RNA sequence: GAAAGAAUUAAAUUAAUAUAAUGGUAUAACUGUGCGAUAAUUGUAACACAAACGAGUGAAACAAGUACGUAAGUAUGGCAUAAUGAACAAAUAACACUGAUUGUAAAGGUUAUUGAUAACGAAUAAAAGUUACGCUAGGGAAGGGUAAUAUAGCGAAAGAGUAGAUAUUGUAAGCUAUGUUUGCCACCUUCGACUCAACAUUUCCUCUUGGUUGUAAAAGCUAAGAAGGGUUUGACUGUUCGUCAAUUAAAAUGUUACGUGAGUUGGGUUAAAUACGAUGUGAAUCAGUAUGGUUCCUAUCUGCUGAAGGAAA
RNA sequence: AAUAUUUAAAAUCAAAUAUAUAUAUAUUUGUUAAUAGAUAAUAUACGGAUCUUAAUAAUAAGAAUUAUUUAAUUCCUUGGAAUAUUAUAUUUUAAAAUAUAAAUACUGAAUAUCUAAAUAUUAUUAUUAUAAUAAUAAUAAUAUGGUAAUAGAACAUUUAAUGAUAAUAUAUAUUAGUUAUUAAUUAAUAUAUGUAUUAAUUAAAUAGAGAA
RNA sequence: UAGCCUUUAUAAAUAAUAAUUAUUAUAUAAUAUAUUAUAUAAAGAAUGGUACAGCAAUUAAUAUAUAUUAGGGAACUAGUUUUUUAAUAAUAUUAAAUCUCGAAAUAUUUAAUUAUAUAUAAUAAAGAGUCAGAUUAUGUGCGAUAAGGUAAAUAAUCUAAAGGGAAACAGCCCAGAUUAAGAUAUAAAGUUCCUAAUAAAUAAUAAGUGAAAUAAAUAUUAAAAU
RNA sequence: AGUAUGAAAAUGAUUAUUUUAUAAGCAAUCAUGAAUAUAUUAUAUUAUAUUAAUGAUGUACCUUUUGUAUAAUGGGUCAGCAAGUAAUUAAUAUUAGUAAAACAAUAAGUUAUAAAUAAAUAGAAUAAUAUAUAUAUAUAAAAAAAUAUAUAUUU
């Protein structure tokens, strides 16, 4: 089981130590992805920064290039070259 | 006071029903804490995924400010909350002993539910 | 059952600690007593604390020696945290390191010790004032905020009012408004007169009206509406103000960069000259007094007063 | 009805959540309003218009204020189900029945994603010719606001060294194109010159001016 | 000079940052009244003395037809009672920058573990700039619980930060501009028109109260509950 | 203050195109009609260029500051000129040459090759990593603090 924690809120009213906890979770920007394997040490890191962040359980973690192949948008045409 | 730091000492509707909706979110996170604990656990002890939801028996969290989030009487939720702790801090300098959240710096971010049993 | 001992429990650190205050101290760091008077000793001190550097603080250990203790051991001054001062230059000793041709020496070094720089990281062995005759470089390293005060109001009403707190008056304390006074802050570096005034209303006169055992009448007093019109001339003083004289229906109070100096004035305030009283050794100075005494501007834009041209009628 | 308090969910009751559970225990929530008081000087001053609804009568308006809420309404456990609504189509007699849909409120940043481009680093490739390299191109990721400041890389200008070429050329100017463009290049036009101290690499600088 | 910034590197390198575990108690199960495992509860290893709370000791304040210690009056024949005056005791009730006997949260902070490594610490060799700060929020000192005041503490922003909101806006609410594109999610803030975007529900107001800068004691009129 | 040349700009007058006499502010940018001009591939329902219909957004620039649209500094406009340079040294870094030596070759010198110590006649494994050795303090010699030296080839 997975945490899928996303970075909801900025970081820029954020005191330091928060930031900190952030940093140290993995989140870079606002709305940037990450999945972290559910444990007490995770769960309590979370809860520390728990009005900056959305967290929601998964049975499977993504890795990046995963992710990037589900964000891309459908291209609406079948190229045949001639 | 020369300089205008035109802020109202109340919140519109709107911003009222924002800070409904973030207060609900926060008690949403703390809920998804709890619950994929709760799995995590029931895996460990051997169950699938599945199986986990299911369970009947929910396990509560050990490490303790998570227990705390959970305990209504120290951190409520949204829908337990008075309407006048959503909208109003304590603030021993004013008037009424009470001041606005909005007027609170960085309110959007920084939580604060419970207020003293009697101010 | 009794005596004696060992004591334990409770309380106490309120006494006492060389000395401030704080922390600690009865397991005593407090107190008494024997010995002693040594550790208020000598070389290396890691490692920490603190910490810009300079310094400061605790200190295991190794080596030399000493005092107490049967021993275990303890002592590198004081229960702790203040009790202090760099270099340079001199001075005194010890060291045996250098010895400007060699030898001595001198002189320098090492080690220990000495006195102060209190503006106390100490500029020199050694330095106060004055300028309105001043000069250069720079900095700004009435308006704005406040409303203690002031002015005005409100609530409550002790108390005056021949009797009755609320006709009229309204202690001290209470709640406000104003930005008209005297302050405070430091974002921001000229008083009066003449002339012309515009605005406010918290109304002085004129109009309407409520109350007035304290409206018989007439004069008043107090309150509500009301800013249309009106609201002074002289003697004194630079004065606003104030005192008075003579009037007036009344001689209201403000705001406008305490309106108005590219509109006038320049009496006050103000620099150069001079004198007086006081202050100073003095140059000179003054919340002093007096005589004298320096700014100018053809209007580009806004605005206002008038007057034309063009124009879409 | 009258007198006198209080304006309260502490107690109390009601409702909801969590532990054994038709109950007990613990927690959470629910207890007035209006007016007057009210107030200065360029000019009304919610930013302005304007906002409080009304039958007859609308295929139609009825806070745009304050307080508690929702995203049609009601149960069940974000989700489904039922209910009526609204709109539409069909069938029947402007109505009735059947069915399809809408129920994801919306606006909103230079936020994030997508969509492409650039540079830098990390990790994989491909192509072309310290090949454990270089250049170019892919993919995934992270980064790219900036005063004082630090670091890296370029360009314009002028001189020195080397140096083809040529009026069908070169230089300067103007105009319009081109290349992710302080620069250079193409074409046209103009004026000069029988011609670049030219391209390129080095060396250097009286090497870039809206600020004294 | 240190603090904060930059460049280039170094490893028998994770020492950095964040959280968890650590404790106490209960119930159940298994071994020998103890230990281990599981579950639950508890603001949960160590350090602390602010808020709060409290009146212990210290310093202060009040009351007793209470008691004692004396004094001033007073009635009968020096003894005695009452109305007392202070102190002390007793009992009850109170507060303080330099009182804390109770006592948080935040905090300081340790080991291992997990997560951050396209990331941190440390060290080495070198370059700086800066030492006028401002506002907002919270807790204080000064001031008058005055100042766009002053002095520092913590956090953020501005400083050096453009973009959306707050009418206009250095410091507030969101959010960090490599260059575009403009389909989708949105933040704060909004959705009658000006102006991008709206429909409902239940109450209350009638004062234009109010509608993004809340003005007090008090008075009058209602309204609930007892 | 040479001589030629000179569509360099500021600046003036005039003409052409276009907009402008009911509209209000850094005079630009973006949207967007219209009018005009040019266009030897406008085939057009075309393309570029010029031009304050109309709409939206938009508080010159610098300096100095906690902070400036500021009514703080400075500038009438344009042209030319106007500011981290040199010498003698020292320390770092990068590369290149040579390398236990380098530079220089006449010798002399500088740096390196050994660490110390105020200084002196002292100076690096007696049988291997420091537990050995060297120096300074101290000493009979060790120990003790500090720094340095040693595990086919010297750095
Ligand atoms: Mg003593
Ligand atoms: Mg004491
Ligand atoms: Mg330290
Ligand atoms: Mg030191
Ligand atoms: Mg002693
Ligand atoms: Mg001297
Ligand atoms: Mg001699
Ligand atoms: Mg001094
Ligand atoms: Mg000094
Ligand atoms: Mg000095
Ligand atoms: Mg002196
Ligand atoms: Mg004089
Ligand atoms: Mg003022
Ligand atoms: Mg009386
Ligand atoms: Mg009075
Ligand atoms: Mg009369
Ligand atoms: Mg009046
Ligand atoms: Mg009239
Ligand atoms: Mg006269
Ligand atoms: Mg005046
Ligand atoms: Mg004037
Ligand atoms: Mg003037
Ligand atoms: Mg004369
Ligand atoms: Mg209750
Ligand atoms: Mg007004
Ligand atoms: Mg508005
Ligand atoms: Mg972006
Ligand atoms: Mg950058
Ligand atoms: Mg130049
Ligand atoms: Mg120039
Ligand atoms: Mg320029
Ligand atoms: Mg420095
Ligand atoms: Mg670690
Ligand atoms: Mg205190
Ligand atoms: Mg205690
Ligand atoms: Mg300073
Ligand atoms: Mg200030
Ligand atoms: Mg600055
Ligand atoms: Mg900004
Ligand atoms: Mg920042
Ligand atoms: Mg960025
Ligand atoms: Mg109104
Ligand atoms: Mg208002
Ligand atoms: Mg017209
Ligand atoms: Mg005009
Ligand atoms: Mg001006
Ligand atoms: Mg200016
Ligand atoms: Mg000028
Ligand atoms: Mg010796």
């Amino acid at each position: 089981v997975f945490y899928k924690v996303t970075l909801s809120r900025s970081l820029i009213g954020v005191p330091h130590t928060t930031k900190s906890i952030v940093k140290s979770l993995g989140l870079g920007k606002r709305g940037s992805i990450v999945y972290k394997k559910v444990n007490p040490a995770i769960a309590g890191s979370l809860a520390k920064v728990k009005e900056l962040v959305k967290v929601e359980v998964t049975e499977h973690e993504l890795t990046p290039s995963q992710q990037r192949e589900l964000r891309k948008s459908n291209p609406g045409f079948i190229v045949e070259k001639r | 006071g020369g300089l205008l730091w035109k802020i109202p000492w109340r919140m519109s509707t709107h911003q009222k029903t924002r800070q409904r909706e973030r207060l609900r979110n926060v008690d949403q996170v703390i809920k998804q804490l709890t619950l994929g604990l709760h799995v995590q656990r029931c895996q460990d002890k051997g169950l699938t995924y599945q199986e986990a939801m299911e369970s009947k028996k929910k396990y509560k969290p050990r490490s303790k400010s998570l227990r705390l989030l959970n305990k209504p009487s120290v951190f409520p939720k949204e829908n337990q909350m008075s309407s006048k702790d959503k909208y109003w801090t304590f603030d021993k300098k004013a008037v009424g002993y009470r001041k606005g959240i909005h007027k609170v710096p960085k309110w959007t971010k920084i939580s604060i539910r419970k207020a003293p049993k009697f101010f």
